[PDB]
């Protein structure tokens, strides 16, 4: 079990790490999170108390290193640095343990949402995304922009999610126009799978963690990704049988992490109603369509 | 984006466009079957592509052959005509290309833009105006070179004969929605008053026949008579 220390907490503050949440009062003794499961990535997200403006995180794998928080007045936020002085960090973290200033990762143990919601997410993709290459975390905000909604300003601080139109050249083989605008499954199989993506794996990656940065940031342009990656398959008539049950499990799970209050900010009508009840998948995602019909039978 | 009533005289500008109506592309009669069930046989058709700024009409017939072992035809069709299109375009040279194609129905943007991908600064817009290009299959020498074709043919004419000899482009494509539209909602009556005076002819390379400009302002009246004539027979005003 991992941790990732807190030099201070100099300004109120809203503390996510994964699902979790904790309110932070203007300069109390907090620093920082222990018992972090190791095996996964995490993201630990910041909302201040006085600016719900730019809600912004760092996801991390602390596998790949001794990382901690250190608020900077200057850029006034917290940011995430790594310790490369080993003993130092070690000597640090057992101080504020010693002390008990330290929130513990509050994971129940029969309780498997975080691996769920990150089953096929790694950080080696995610850095690929989030391009910054000297750091071993990734920084995101609710105001980063996509590529395809730069092409639609600052390329250095982008998300670099695969570009997904379904009137594209990619995604139409001439002479197969209506055959492939209708049955996407040349786009889906050939062009992404075999050609960008390589396996399902690294796509159902992108796929949650689009939707993660659209949950935990309210970022708008992760939201859209999130919600092409869906269609793109539901409106494939060939999907390998593997795909859509493993898709249905990532949904339900996704779906059911939503907080019932966001639906509005995070759930497409048109797409959710298309890929239940009209796509070539109408059929063929049971758990995902029964907690839909559930918890927000409004949306449909 | 779309066209209406606010931005109308955009037609008539000296930038190339044309409408494709794909109203009459898959036509069928409808028919009992031996056990009494219901069938359609199909009957030859048309893509009614028009510039109305010169008049130009490259009527595309479409032959019942091009359904032959398909299914959902009425979709097919939308992407038969975008096909369709997309081929011409690519038959003309560069500068006789349009620089917008308006469609008179919004259910062929999808499949025309699809196929038009090659060519993005083409702009495919939809229309809030009604047309009454349907009703191209009641002009007598379009009818008949559809229901003869027995293969895929392209047909060229000029749907405004030579009126724009006397008239500019926007008084032309008035005259001929206004003569649409009556053949649209009476025929025969259209017709008639089209056709009730011998002396007047229609010249073999016209399709309309060769009012002078007095006889025309006659003519457009008795239209408008008869479209006003009908809303009151339908509505009983
Ligand atoms: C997840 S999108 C989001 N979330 C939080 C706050 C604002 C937005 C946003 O830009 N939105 C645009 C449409 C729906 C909401
Ligand atoms: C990943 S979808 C996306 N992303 C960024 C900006 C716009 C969109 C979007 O909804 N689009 C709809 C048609 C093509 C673009």
């Amino acid at each position: 079990m991992n941790t990732v220390p807190f030099t201070s907490a100099p300004i109120e503050v809203t503390i996510g790490i994964d699902q979790y949440s904790f309110n932070v009062k203007e300069n109390q003794p907090f620093h920082g999170i222990k018992d972090i499961p190791i095996g996964h990535v995490h993201v630990i997200h910041f909302q201040h108390a006085d600016n719900s403006s730019m809600r912004y995180g760092y996801w991390f794998d602390c596998r790949m290193g001794n990382f901690y928080i250190q608020y900077d007045p200057k850029d006034g936020l917290y940011k995430m640095m790594e310790e490369r002085d080993g003993a130092k960090f070690e000597n640090i973290v057992h101080n504020f343990k010693e002390r008990q200033m330290m929130v513990s990762y509050p994971k129940i143990d029969e309780d498997d949402t975080w691996y769920n919601l990150t089953e096929f997410v790694q950080m080696d993709k995610i850095r690929k995304i989030v391009r910054k290459d000297e750091n071993q975390f990734s920084y995101v905000d609710s105001s980063m922009t996509t590529v395809q909604e730069n092409e639609l300003s600052d390329p250095a601080h982008s998300l670099n999610y695969t570009v997904i139109n379904f009137k594209s050249r990619e995604a139409i083989r001439p002479g197969h126009e209506m055959e492939d605008f209708l049955d996407k499954s040349y786009y889906l199989n050939t062009v992404m799978l075999q050609g960008i993506f390589k396996n399902s794996s690294n796509y159902f990656g992108e796929l949650q963690f689009a939707f993660l940065n659209a949950m935990f940031f309210g970022n708008y342009g992760s939201s859209l990704q999130w919600h092409a990656m869906i269609e793109l398959i539901c409106s494939s008539a060939t999907v390998p049988k593997h795909m859509l049950d493993k898709l249905d499990e990532i949904l339900y799970y996704q779906i059911k992490t939503l907080p019932e209050q966001y639906s509005d900010i995070l759930l497409n009508e048109r797409v959710w109603n298309i890929c239940l009840y009209s796509s070539f998948q109408k059929n063929s995602l049971h758990n995902t369509e029964k907690i839909m019909e559930n918890k927000y039978p409004e949306l449909l | 984006g779309a066209m209406n009533s606010s931005n109308y005289a955009e037609l008539f500008n000296n930038d190339i466009k044309l409408f494709v109506d794909d109203t009459n592309v898959y036509r069928v009669t409808v028919h009992k079957t031996f056990e009494g069930n219901v069938a359609t046989k199909a009957i030859n058709g048309c893509i009614f592509t028009l510039n109305p700024k010169t008049g130009h009409l490259f009527l595309k017939i479409i032959h019942t052959s091009v359904w032959a072992g398909q299914k959902r035809l009425s979709q097919l069709a939308k992407w038969k005509t975008a096909e369709e299109v997309s081929a011409l375009v690519r038959s003309l040279p560069k500068e006789e290309q349009p620089k917008q194609i308006i469609v008179t129905r919004k259910a062929m943007l999808d499949p025309l833009e699809v196929h038009m991908l090659d060519f993005p600064n083409i702009a495919i817009r939809p229309t809030e105006l009604r047309l009454p290009f349907s009703a191209a299959m009641s002009i007598d020498k379009l009818s008949d070179v559809v229901m003869k074709a027995t293969e895929p043919q392209m047909v060229l004419f000029n749907i405004y004969d030579d009126w724009l000899d006397r008239i500019s482009s926007y008084t032309a494509f008035s005259r001929l929605t206004l003569l649409l539209r009556a053949l649209k909602t009476n025929e025969e009556s259209a017709k008639m008053i089209l056709l009730s005076d011998p002396t007047i002819t229609i010249k073999s390379y016209h399709l309309w026949p060769s009012f002078t400009d007095e006889q025309w302002i006659t003519i457009e009246s008795q239209m408008r008579d008869l479209i006003l004539t009908e809303y009151g027979r339908k509505y009983n005003v």
